[PDB]
RNA sequence: GGGGAGGUUUGGCACCUCGAUGUCGGCUCGUCGCAUCCUGGGGCUGAAGAAGGUCCCAAGGGUUGGGCUGUUCGCCCAUUAAAGCGGCACGCGAGCUGGGUUCAGAACGUCGUGAGACAGUUCGGUCUCUAUCCGCCACGGGCGCAGGAGGCUUGAGGGGGGCUCUUCCUAGUACGAGAGGACCGGAAGGGACGCACCUCUGGUUUCCCAGCUGUCCCUCCAGGGGCAUAAGCUGGGUAGCCAUGUGCGGAAGGGAUAACCGCUGAAAGCAUCUAAGCGGGAAGCCCGCCCCAAGAUGAGGCCUCCCACGGCGUCAAGCCGGUAAGGACCCGGGAAGACUACCCGGUGGAUGGGCCGGGGGUGUAAGCGCCGCGAGGCGUUGAGCCGACCGGUCCCAAUCGUCCGAGGUCU
RNA sequence: ACCGGAGCGCUGUCUCGGCGAGGGACCCGGUGAAAUUGAACUGGCCGUGAAGAUGCGGCCUACCCGUGGCAGGACGAAAAGA
RNA sequence: GUGCAAGAGCACUCAGGCGCGCGGGAGAACCCUCGCCAAGGAACUCUGCAAGUUGGCCCCGUAACUUCGGGAGAAGGGGUGC
RNA sequence: CAGUGGAGGCCCGAACCGGUGGGGGAUGCAAACCCCUCGGAUGAGCUGGGGCUAGGAGUGAAAAGCUAACCGAGCCCGGAGA
RNA sequence: GGUGAAAAGAACCCCGGGAGGGGAGUGAAAUAGAGCCUGAAACCGUGGGCUUACAAGCAGUCACGGCCCCGCAAGGGGUUGU
């Protein structure tokens, strides 16, 4: 019984493991499954990352992003059975947890305050190319 | 004085009736096992003291 | 008519489906039936649940007297569910296939002295155009010289919370043997380690 | 109801923490210390993480306790010495007996700080 | 979660700018309207010598919130503002192509026409 | 033309109150009436159907948001199942407001020689911290419950809840020339309200982290502290408490009935629902659901535990000390709490505090190296710091002890 | 800093309330008032009575004493009605 | 004294003087004073009462009307640190 | 027209003089106060000291305002035991 | 306004920081002990008797009963259950 919270835990299995870690400040592309009409589809979505909301399993975070004029946010379990996967696409330089305030800036100044995180890159293309060697040999 | 105020004089019997429950309680006593005195409990006290 | 006593363990969501649900994980541990309440002995039907591993210590009490008389670990609580008598030995989560639902009985959180607002939801006067000291304020309570008194039960301000909440018709979501663990729809009164007892619904 | 939480206090927060720190001090400056009770319950946690910060030794820790006790010397005094008398130790640097003379005047219930030996 | 005396974007070449929601139509007494929701609204603005003119009394769907929509697949979505598409009375929309995303609950809802001439449902 | 009921209007009378019973409207909180606005059940219809009309039964719940006016009232906009009418000092100012009325200022029209005056108008104009008793909401102390104690309970008697729409299948079927369009039966989705909850969404989170300005100080640099609230400002923020968020409820069903519809059926050879007798029939009644509940002085029931006197009272019941089961004190505490109460723990112990780990928050600390003239930048680095949450560990603190507590009446 | 009507901006004025801070309230120790007060052993309903009853009648209800709260009554207090 | 356009303003601070002659705890309702708040933005109300919004200096720019002075800080913008 | 010049019951704003709106206070810190807000601020300005005018009399940018905490006729003593 | 005939106004010892007491002492009397003759009532307190926690009240009166106390007795006093 001492461990209230394991137990609570033990229902985590529903837990994902595929996803890629990403961090608030760059941008991804998610593939969420959808009911159009009654079949199935497979939307996309990309965006910057504007919060990540930490929680172990049923952690969430939302991305946002400008479609046709208008702006447009999502919120998504992070360990959900509807998303296919989550293609990164771009990192870039966090210097906060939650950047809500890109909202009111979605304009130049968004791409000039969130460079590029050649760092969270140079050891992503690296650790990407150099580490599919010792795979295929 | 302003808005209410008693409308008649307290009798000396419902006042001390009040009163029944203001009564002190001795305190609690315990011998200290040093020294002969009394102290209350879970406390250190002049003219003893404890060990380490 | 079945039963069960266990604790709130906490509570988070799982997936059915395509579909996400909240649940309230309750753990409803093995419970030994300890006595049997019958119609010629007690006037009534009914089982007394024995819950959670008590240290012979705090037992000193003549409660061993009621548990030799049945040859039961004794057991830090126990209470009885009306109109149900099970085999002679153990209730447990098993009497729970999923799908089934449950009203469950807790003790809500206790929300002390509370004012008529908290508690029952008055509206309570302006924060504005004038008044400025009866912001909270119930207000009037009754009427003028007739009837001159006001009405037994009147709605005001007082302690409010940790009393004897039910809900009904809760869904069994799941159901854990392996650790006597019990998934529900989330909403069940009390606080988390707090006991809980769960029964089957009337809506049939 | 509040409380639900876990914490204590009386006067505002600038006023509280200063508090804390000159009791502290003081502690740190005479090994006992007598307030009352309550006080001395609140005081007990908070030195009991400078002691174990000082069981640490890197420059970074002293800055560290530094912004609670202003006073250098002080800070010495317990790494140089408070500190690795507690060495080999694991919590529980301080301790807290309450005394039976409650306060003349007032009526407050007093108790006894030290640091542990 | 829009309301009476809110402000609506309008989201369709009906030739209004901007409606102000008059009442919920909803229940018989509902507090707020939200996407696939229709509301009376007045016409607070609209571009000269468009089908509907500043002052009408319109119906009208919503179809972009600022208060996240929550969808049972545990995700939701917000839009950077509250936006409508002006409808005919049998609850077709009355003007022609629309702008803008759209919630699909705009679809489940039985605004098919809408969210087809919608340049992306989300 | 005629007879009544009611006591919401306007009056009549002048009966309590002029050593004072504060007047309208609004707000808050309601509760009651039924002469019913809606929903439920009926009769008739000039009821094809859908929809109405009229009367009957029925308070159980419901009875929207705005524009104008101090308004009540009423008109209007947009909805609705409906937007019911009255009582309660036209309910409610020791609950609030004070726009209106109803003091002194001032002005208009009007009257008056005048001072002034107006159910005429206009702008302005001090609403009193402390509840004794009854009542009401909560929470304890005492004693009782004819042995004492631990736990579990029965439910007399109360209380809460009680609403309604919409689309779809039945079926474009019965009905109708057409337009339109059912009963009965079944399904889905809502509005408002109520209870509970923090997973999610979304708030707060007063020192959890970060950044920034001015100044003063430590210690010159660097680093850091105070004050700029009772957080200096700002960007974020766990737990807890919350709704905008999540779950669940209104029932089902049983029983007796209202209007009403009937069977059998006389009195009264026919006829009659009725006089004997019986069946059907409401959102209403009684149960059922949830909550309180044996001070139910009519103090209940079950399981279990401890039992003789140890001294005076011969008669009467008691009375004084030591103890049994068991309880209390004191201490560490708590999603329990104003206090008390309630609950857990007290060295045979993880109750609090510290330390450790995880969760979580902030978002690369200090120091050093490197690049730049420099403000800075880069690396070491998801670093450093790090409340409340989930656990672990006897380092610190619940040390030692004290007090009360049956001897069980009689027919 | 006159009085009326409208609009834009902005907002807890409101839908509709929630959380947080501090000073009181609450508990302990010290000091310790006031208006008021015929006397009190001071319940509900329906009547009744000088026409609005804790005190009369009938009936219902109710173990003794307090503490924190609410303001319907005591035709509450105040001021020999302006 | 330092800073801010300036100042006897504001913030911190010298010299100097004080913590206001009841304290201790708790962390209910409720009242006062203060901070924040999803969506909406006057729907509040007699009345935007209240509170918010705006705020300093520099630069661009500024309408009807006018008694030619005004209206003007109209309005609306941009800059501000190292 | 430029320059110089520095006028004003001019403008913003402390001291200072006020008292606009709201809140608190109502046996008050206070027999008129506190907080936020607001008005004037070279003038018909504010202010220290020395003086004068008073009871049907004074003074009054006029409210029957003020004339020692209540002025449609001050206070005290007397007529007076009206 | 008042000790007492007279200060004979309480040496000395004891508890106490003091105040104030307890003894000793003076006096016819100290409950005449110093704002001290007499010392009423309201009001506060200590002890004793009767009485009260299912009860409805202008508080009393009438009756009976119980307990306690006075007198050998018939009797009387206090209290109050119905
Ligand atoms: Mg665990
Ligand atoms: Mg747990
Ligand atoms: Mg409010
Ligand atoms: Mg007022
Ligand atoms: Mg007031
Ligand atoms: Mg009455
Ligand atoms: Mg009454
Ligand atoms: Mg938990
Ligand atoms: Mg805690
Ligand atoms: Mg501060
Ligand atoms: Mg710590
Ligand atoms: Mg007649
Ligand atoms: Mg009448
Ligand atoms: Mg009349
Ligand atoms: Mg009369
Ligand atoms: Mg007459
Ligand atoms: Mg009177
Ligand atoms: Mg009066
Ligand atoms: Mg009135
Ligand atoms: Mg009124
Ligand atoms: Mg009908
Ligand atoms: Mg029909
Ligand atoms: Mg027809
Ligand atoms: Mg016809
Ligand atoms: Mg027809
Ligand atoms: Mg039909
Ligand atoms: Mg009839
Ligand atoms: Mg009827
Ligand atoms: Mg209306
Ligand atoms: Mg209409
Ligand atoms: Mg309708
Ligand atoms: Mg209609
Ligand atoms: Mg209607
Ligand atoms: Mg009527
Ligand atoms: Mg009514
Ligand atoms: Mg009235
Ligand atoms: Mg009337
Ligand atoms: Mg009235
Ligand atoms: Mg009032
Ligand atoms: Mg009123
Ligand atoms: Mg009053
Ligand atoms: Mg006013
Ligand atoms: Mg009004
Ligand atoms: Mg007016
Ligand atoms: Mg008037
Ligand atoms: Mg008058
Ligand atoms: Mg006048
Ligand atoms: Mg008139
Ligand atoms: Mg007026
Ligand atoms: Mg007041
Ligand atoms: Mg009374
Ligand atoms: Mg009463
Ligand atoms: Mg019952
Ligand atoms: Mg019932
Ligand atoms: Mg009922
Ligand atoms: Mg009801
Ligand atoms: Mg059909
Ligand atoms: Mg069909
Ligand atoms: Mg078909
Ligand atoms: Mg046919
Ligand atoms: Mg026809
Ligand atoms: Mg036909
Ligand atoms: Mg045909
Ligand atoms: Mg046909
Ligand atoms: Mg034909
Ligand atoms: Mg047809
Ligand atoms: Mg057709
Ligand atoms: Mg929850
Ligand atoms: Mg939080
Ligand atoms: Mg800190
Ligand atoms: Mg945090
Ligand atoms: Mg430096
Ligand atoms: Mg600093
Ligand atoms: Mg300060
Ligand atoms: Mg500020
Ligand atoms: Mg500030
Ligand atoms: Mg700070
Ligand atoms: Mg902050
Ligand atoms: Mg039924
Ligand atoms: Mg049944
Ligand atoms: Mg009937
Ligand atoms: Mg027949
Ligand atoms: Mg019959
Ligand atoms: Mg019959
Ligand atoms: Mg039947
Ligand atoms: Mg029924
Ligand atoms: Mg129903
Ligand atoms: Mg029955
Ligand atoms: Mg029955
Ligand atoms: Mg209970
Ligand atoms: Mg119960
Ligand atoms: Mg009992
Ligand atoms: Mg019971
Ligand atoms: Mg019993
Ligand atoms: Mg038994
Ligand atoms: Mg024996
Ligand atoms: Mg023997
Ligand atoms: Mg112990
Ligand atoms: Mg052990
Ligand atoms: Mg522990
Ligand atoms: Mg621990
Ligand atoms: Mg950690
Ligand atoms: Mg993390
Ligand atoms: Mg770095
Ligand atoms: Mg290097
Ligand atoms: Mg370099
Ligand atoms: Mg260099
Ligand atoms: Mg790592
Ligand atoms: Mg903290
Ligand atoms: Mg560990
Ligand atoms: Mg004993
Ligand atoms: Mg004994
Ligand atoms: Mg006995
Ligand atoms: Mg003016
Ligand atoms: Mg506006
Ligand atoms: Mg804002
Ligand atoms: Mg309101
Ligand atoms: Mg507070
Ligand atoms: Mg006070
Ligand atoms: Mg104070
Ligand atoms: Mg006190
Ligand atoms: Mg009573
Ligand atoms: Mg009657
Ligand atoms: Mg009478
Ligand atoms: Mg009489
Ligand atoms: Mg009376
Ligand atoms: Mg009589
Ligand atoms: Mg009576
Ligand atoms: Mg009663
Ligand atoms: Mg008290
Ligand atoms: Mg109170
Ligand atoms: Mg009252
Ligand atoms: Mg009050
Ligand atoms: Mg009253
Ligand atoms: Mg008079
Ligand atoms: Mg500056
Ligand atoms: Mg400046
Ligand atoms: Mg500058
Ligand atoms: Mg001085
Ligand atoms: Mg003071
Ligand atoms: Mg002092
Ligand atoms: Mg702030
Ligand atoms: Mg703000
Ligand atoms: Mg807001
Ligand atoms: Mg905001
Ligand atoms: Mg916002
Ligand atoms: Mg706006
Ligand atoms: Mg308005
Ligand atoms: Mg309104
Ligand atoms: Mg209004
Ligand atoms: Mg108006
Ligand atoms: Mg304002
Ligand atoms: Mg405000
Ligand atoms: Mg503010
Ligand atoms: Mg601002
Ligand atoms: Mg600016
Ligand atoms: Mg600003
Ligand atoms: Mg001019
Ligand atoms: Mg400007
Ligand atoms: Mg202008
Ligand atoms: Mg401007
Ligand atoms: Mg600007
Ligand atoms: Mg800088
Ligand atoms: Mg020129
Ligand atoms: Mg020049
Ligand atoms: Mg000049
Ligand atoms: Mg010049
Ligand atoms: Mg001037
Ligand atoms: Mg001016
Ligand atoms: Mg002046
Ligand atoms: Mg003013
Ligand atoms: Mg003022
Ligand atoms: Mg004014
Ligand atoms: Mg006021
Ligand atoms: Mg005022
Ligand atoms: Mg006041
Ligand atoms: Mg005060
Ligand atoms: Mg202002
Ligand atoms: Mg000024
Ligand atoms: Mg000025
Ligand atoms: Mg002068
Ligand atoms: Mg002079
Ligand atoms: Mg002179
Ligand atoms: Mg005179
Ligand atoms: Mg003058
Ligand atoms: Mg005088
Ligand atoms: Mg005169
Ligand atoms: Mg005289
Ligand atoms: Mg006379
Ligand atoms: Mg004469
Ligand atoms: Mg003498
Ligand atoms: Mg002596
Ligand atoms: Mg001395
Ligand atoms: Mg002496
Ligand atoms: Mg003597
Ligand atoms: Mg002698
Ligand atoms: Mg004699
Ligand atoms: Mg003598
Ligand atoms: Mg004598
Ligand atoms: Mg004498
Ligand atoms: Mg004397
Ligand atoms: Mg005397
Ligand atoms: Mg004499
Ligand atoms: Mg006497
Ligand atoms: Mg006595
Ligand atoms: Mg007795
Ligand atoms: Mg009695
Ligand atoms: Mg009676
Ligand atoms: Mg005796
Ligand atoms: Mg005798
Ligand atoms: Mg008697």
């Amino acid at each position: 019984m001492n461990r209230g919270a394991l137990i609570k835990l033990v229902e985590s299995r529903y837990v994902r493991t595929d996803l890629p870690e990403f961090r608030p400040g760059d941008t991804v592309r998610v593939s969420y499954k959808v009911k159009e009409g009654n079949r199935t589809r497979i939307q996309d979505f990309e965006g910057i990352v504007i919060r990540i909301r930490r929680n172990g399993f049923n952690t969430t975070f939302t991305v946002r992003k400008v479609s046709y004029g208008v702006g447009v946010e999502r919120i998504f379990p992070l360990h959900s059975p509807l998303i296919q996967k989550i293609d990164i696409v771009q990192r870039g330089r966090a210097r906060r947890a939650k950047l809500y305030f890109i909202r009111n800036l979605s304009d130049r100044e968004i791409r000039r305050k969130l460079r590029a995180d050649r760092k969270r890159i140079d050891k992503d293309r690296a650790a990407e190319r150099a580490a599919k060697e010792e795979v295929q040999k | 004085a302003k808005h209410p105020v008693p409308k008649k004089k307290t009798s000396k019997a419902r006042r001390d009736a009040r009163r029944s429950h203001h009564a002190l309680t001795p305190p609690i006593l315990v011998p200290c096992p040093e020294c002969k005195a009394m102290k209350p409990p879970h406390t250190v006290c002049p003219e003893c003291g404890y060990y380490a | 008519m079945k039963g069960i006593l266990g604790v709130k363990v906490g509570m988070t969501r799982i997936f059915r489906d395509d579909r996400a649900v909240p649940v309230t994980v309750i753990l409803a541990g093995p419970c030994p039936v300890v006595q049997r309440r019958t119609p010629e002995k007690d006037g009534y039907t009914a089982v007394q649940l024995g819950f959670l591993p008590q240290n012979p210590k705090r037992v000193n009490r003549p409660l061993k007297g009621h548990f030799a008389k049945a040859g039961v670990e004794p057991v830090r609580i126990l209470r009885e569910i009306r109109d149900f008598n099970p085999e002679g030995d153990t209730v447990t989560v098993e009497i729970f296939k999923p799908g089934e639902r449950v009203d469950v009985t807790g003790t809500s959180k206790g929300r002390g002295f509370a004012g008529v607002m908290k508690r029952w939801n008055f509206a309570g006067g302006p924060d504005s155009h004038g008044a400025h000291k009866i912001h909270r304020h119930p207000g009037s309570i009754g009427n003028r010289k007739t009837p001159g008194r006001v009405y037994k039960g009147k709605k005001m301000a007082g302690h409010y919370g940790a009393e004897r909440v039910t809900v009904m018709n809760l869904e069994v979501v799941d159901v854990i043997p392996e650790e006597n663990l019990l998934l529900v729809k989330g909403a069940v009164p009390g606080p988390n380690g707090g006991l809980v007892i769960v029964r089957e619904t009337k809506k049939a | 109801r509040h409380l639900k939480s876990g914490r204590k206090l009386n006067r505002h927060s600038s006023h509280r923490l200063a508090l804390y720190r000159n009791q502290a001090k003081s502690l740190l400056t005479h090994g006992r210390i007598t307030t009352t009770v309550p006080k001395a319950k609140e005081l007990r946690g908070f030195v009991d993480h400078l002691i174990h910060l000082a069981k640490r030794g890197d420059l970074h820790a002293r800055r560290l306790v530094l912004r609670d006790l202003q006073d250098v010397k002080l800070v010495r005094k317990l790494f140089d010495e408070i500190a690795p008398r507690y060495r080999d130790r694991q919590g529980g640097y301080t301790r807290v007996l309450k005394l039976a003379e409650r306060r003349r005047g007032d009526g407050a219930p007093l108790a006894l700080v030290e640091l542990v030996e | 979660m829009i309301q009476p005396q809110t402000y609506l974007e309008v989201a369709d070449n009906t030739g209004a700018r901007k409606i102000m929601c008059i009442r919920v139509l909803k229940g018989s007494n509902a507090k707020y309207a939200t996407v696939g929701d229709v509301i009376v609204a007045s016409v607070k603005e609209a571009i000269p010598r468009g089908a509907v003119k500043e002052g009408d009394v319109v119906k009208a769907v919503v179809v972009r919130t600022k208060k996240e929509v929550k969808r049972p697949d545990g995700s939701a979505i917000r839009f950077d503002d509250n936006a409508a598409v002006i409808i005919n009375n049998q609850l077709e929309p009355r003007g022609t192509r629309v702008f803008g995303p759209v919630a699909r609950e705009l679809r489940e809802k039985g605004f098919m026409k809408i969210v087809s001439l919608a340049p992306e449902v989300l």
